[PDB]
């Protein structure tokens, strides 16, 4: 199917506790493959997936140089945006950046993106046409003019529709044994009595990849969005994901409720029902 | 905006020198480039906001840094003859992907020893009466001779002020001994004025030659960085 | 591979 | 590939008013931009034009530059060349994936020779202000070439243009002298 | 919302089987800013060697981390995740329930 490569950058100022904390991570789909931490002793881009370890020394040299350079510019930008928003040097602030590319099954460019945040809110984003910017406020409009002058969009577009897609293709091939796998959800249902007249039905999906999954409860074949608890999809820590959905049902009405599981790995959607 | 000190450096092989650069006010990036006759301009190293950003094809005996005030120092140790080059600092308001503003450069000369270096002898040659008769123009010729190496700046001073109008100097010095590889140099310059201006004895002409030589080690003379000047007053004769 | 064309905000 | 920048010709001496073509080639097509500089003695480098990888050409006054990235070629055109254009013209690129350092050609040493309105080529002898003499060849046209003498004891300088601003007058000159006494100037530059 | 409080899930990697080696996970998500203290507790006492994932964030810019350690669950031993963040007036303790 379709695949993505995404880089995430976080810079956090820490007044009177040294220069900003910088953490960079690289992902192919839901699999992390590189990290950099400004606080770590290595001061190198580090591998986090087996299949990136087959890149040569020139790869690690360039990635280390370019990730450090990104942290340096983001350090300057924290100072500039603090100026734009008339904020004290005494307060901590956060710049977050995400950029990357999507490809289809054929490995051809699908879309590119770059989004920038300040203190957890949209600051500036490259539009889908990769030619123009959306600035969130009057501070971001100054950045927009600077970025237009320096042809940021033109250079970023060449990266996103070229370099990004080329290296994503390369990573998908080298890591194909793990990246192009689909682990379907192992599914079961549990019954937990609350009182004499109530019980919890919990529908489980375990050990699945990728992360994207839909768990929904129906009563008499009718969607039950209300009286439902749906926890966020969570990592198992072994490269697979877990999720569950729960309904509070009257005692002796368990057979009325069905759980519906949709995942890439499943040939067709699974229907589960309580089995005493 | 970009300043580099010192302008000239003369040292022997095996010695250590420090090249200084100040970027344009508010600039974040400092780039170092070496311009030699063999390789032309070659990237050495670049800094951003006080930290190394990238390193070129630079030797271990070559090191540098950018200080908190964003001024940079380039240290060249165990100097060889091949290190003789023009060393350029360039600064940028950003990373330098679009703009790099170059300083005037520091010219380094590395020699076997400092026994071969000598200051210039300077002479002002008076205009030909044949020229004055034929053109009503008077060309003063200045000639700097017997200097090594070729680190000289020649200027014309008329009545206590430097002039550029009617002046032109040889593009580079000439070798007095084209055979000898340690050949001493000569440089000539022309200052042309009206027949009237030369003929007025109230006018004073001075050819100033700033020589860059050698706190250094030293029997005949001491070839230090000095100004050698020759003079010729106007005459009705 | 990371993007290397860094423009200040 | 290893990025190498090469420029043709290495040197060009031309009369003023001519439209000039300065050539630049590079081995690797993965560049962010290509930048043309002029270098003048003791003044360092001054930017002329910056061409983005996405741009086909850039214009700045009498300067026009083309970029064929696939062919690894750039051409700088100097229209109606003036004496003030005389400098070393440097072609430079920045590599994709790098942090903006320039990769330079060795340059084209350009000399734009001023047109001499009223050529009056004469050789004069000058005497030292303080026995010592020099020969001055002056007021010759810009087609005239001054080559170093045969005799080893005879020194001859390159030709040189001065400008007397108050009279709007330009003239070429070259100096010749000898270690030998009573040097004849007649055939010094001949 | 300028500052967002952490969501907390405490769970084993595999179904809990008493006396069988497993991994105890504390997934913290939906929080801002990124500074956070996460401890795993055994009978109310800090587990000494806990590792975490590299800081990343979701589409809404809120951060997520996985904290994890090897553990061998038993009938009697009680596990929890203790989280402090600028949004919380006191540390939040979420008890491990092997059915959640």
């Amino acid at each position: 199917g379709s695949h993505s490569m995404r880089y995430f950058f976080t810079s956090v100022s820490r007044p009177g506790r040294g220069e900003p904390r910088f953490i960079a991570v690289g992902y192919v789909d839901d699999t992390q493959f590189v990290r950099f931490d400004s606080d770590a002793a290595s001061q190198r881009m580090e591998p986090r997936a087996p299949w990136i370890e087959q890149e040569g020394p020139e790869y690690w040299d360039q990635e280390t140089r370019n990730v450090k350079a990104q942290s340096q510019t983001d350090r300057v930008d924290l100072g500039t945006l603090r100026g734009y928003y008339n904020q004290s040097e005494a307060g901590s602030h956060t710049i977050q950046i995400m950029y990357g590319c999507d490809v289809g099954s054929d490995g051809r460019f699908l879309r590119g993106y770059r989004q920038d945040a300040y203190d957890g809110k949209d600051y500036i984003a490259l539009n889908e046409d990769l030619r123009s910017w959306t600035a969130a406020d009057m501070a971001a409009q100054i950045t927009k003019r600077k970025w237009e002058a320096a042809h940021e969009a033109e250079q970023l577009r060449a990266y996103l529709d070229g370099t990004c897609v080329e290296w994503l293709r390369r990573y998908l091939e080298n890591g194909k044994e793990t990246l192009q796998r689909t682990d379907p959800p192992k599914t079961h249902m549990t019954h937990h009595p609350i009182s004499d007249h109530e019980a919890t039905l919990r529908c489980w999906a375990l050990g699945f990849y990728p992360a994207e999954i839909t768990l929904t409860w129906q009563r008499d074949g009718e969607d039950q969005t209300q009286d439902t608890e749906l926890v966020e999809t969570r990592p198992a820590g072994d490269g697979t994901f877990q999720k569950w959905a729960a309904v509070v049902v009257p005692s002796g009405e368990e057979q009325r409720y069905t759980c519906h599981v949709q995942h890439e790995g499943l040939p067709k959607p699974l229907t589960l029902r309580w089995e005493p | 905006g970009v300043t580099q000190t010192p302008k000239h450096l003369i040292t022997a092989t095996g010695q250590r020198v420090t090249l200084r650069c100040s970027p344009r006010s508010g600039d974040l990036s400092v780039y170092w480039y070496q311009q030699s006759l063999d390789q032309g301009l070659q990237f050495l190293i670049q800094y951003y906001n006080g930290e190394e950003r990238a390193k070129g094809n630079i030797l271990e005996r070559f090191s540098a840094q950018q200080f908190p005030d964003l001024h940079s120092e380039l240290n060249l140790s165990s100097l060889e003859l091949g290190d003789s080059a023009l060393y350029f600092c360039a600064s940028s308001p950003g990373g330098g992907h679009n703009e790099q503003f170059f300083g005037p450069g520091t010219r380094l000369t590395v020699l076997e020893d400092l026994k071969n270096v000598f200051p210039p002898e300077v002479a002002v040659f008076e205009p030909s009466e044949a020229e004055i008769s034929h053109t009503q123009k008077a060309t003063l010729v200045c000639l700097a001779t017997g200097f090594y190496p070729d680190h000289v700046e020649l200027s014309w001073w008329v009545n206590g002020k430097e002039v550029h109008s009617g002046v032109c100097t040889d593009p580079q010095p000439l070798k007095e001994q084209p055979a000898l590889n340690d050949s001493r140099y000569a440089l000539s310059s022309r200052l042309r004025v009206s027949a009237t201006f030369w003929q007025d004895p109230r006018n004073h002409f001075r050819c100033q030659v700033q020589f860059y030589g050698l706190n250094d080690e030293w029997d005949r003379a001491k070839p230090v960085t000095q100004i050698v000047s020759a003079e010729a007053w106007g005459r009705a004769d | 591979e990371l993007f290397s064309y860094l423009i200040e905000k | 590939m290893k990025q190498e920048v090469t420029q043709i010709p290495a040197a060009l001496s031309v009369p003023e008013g001519e439209n000039l073509v300065l050539n630049c080639s590079f081995t690797d097509s993965a560049i962010y931009n290509l930048q043309w500089f002029r270098q003048d003695p003791g003044k360092g480098l001054t930017s002329l034009l910056l061409i983005q990888s996405s741009q086909r050409e850039q214009t700045s006054g009498r300067l026009n530059a083309s970029l064929d990235k696939s062919s690894g070629r750039s051409t700088l055109y100097i229209a109606a060349s003036q004496p003030g254009d005389s400098a070393t013209y440097l072609c430079a690129v920045r590599q994709r994936g790098s942090q903006g350092n320039l990769i330079f050609g060795k340059g084209t040493k350009l000399s734009v020779k001023p047109n001499i309105q009223n050529p009056d080529p004469a050789v004069y002898q000058l005497r030292d202000s303080k026995d010592k003499s020099v020969c001055l060849f002056t007021d010759f046209d810009s087609q005239t070439n001054v080559s170093q003498s045969k005799d080893s004891d005879v020194y001859i300088t390159d030709k040189c243009v001065l400008d007397m601003r108050s009279m709007d007058f330009k003239s070429n000159s070259a100096v010749a002298w000898s270690n030998k006494s009573d040097f004849a100037c007649a055939n010094a530059f001949n | 919302m300028i500052q967002r409080t952490p969501k907390i899930q405490v769970y084993s990697r595999h179904p809990a089987e008493n006396g069988k080696s497993n991994f105890l996970n504390c997934y913290v998500s939906g929080f801002h800013p990124s500074d956070i203290e996460v401890d795993l507790l055994k009978n109310g006492e800090r587990i000494e060697k806990v590792e975490h994932s590299d800081l990343s964030f979701s589409k809404d810019w809120s951060f997520y981390l996985l904290y994890y350690t090897e553990f061998t669950p038993t009938e009697k031993d009680e596990y929890a995740c203790r989280v402090n963040h600028v949004t919380l007036s006191q540390p939040k303790i979420v008890k491990w329930d092997r059915d959640m």
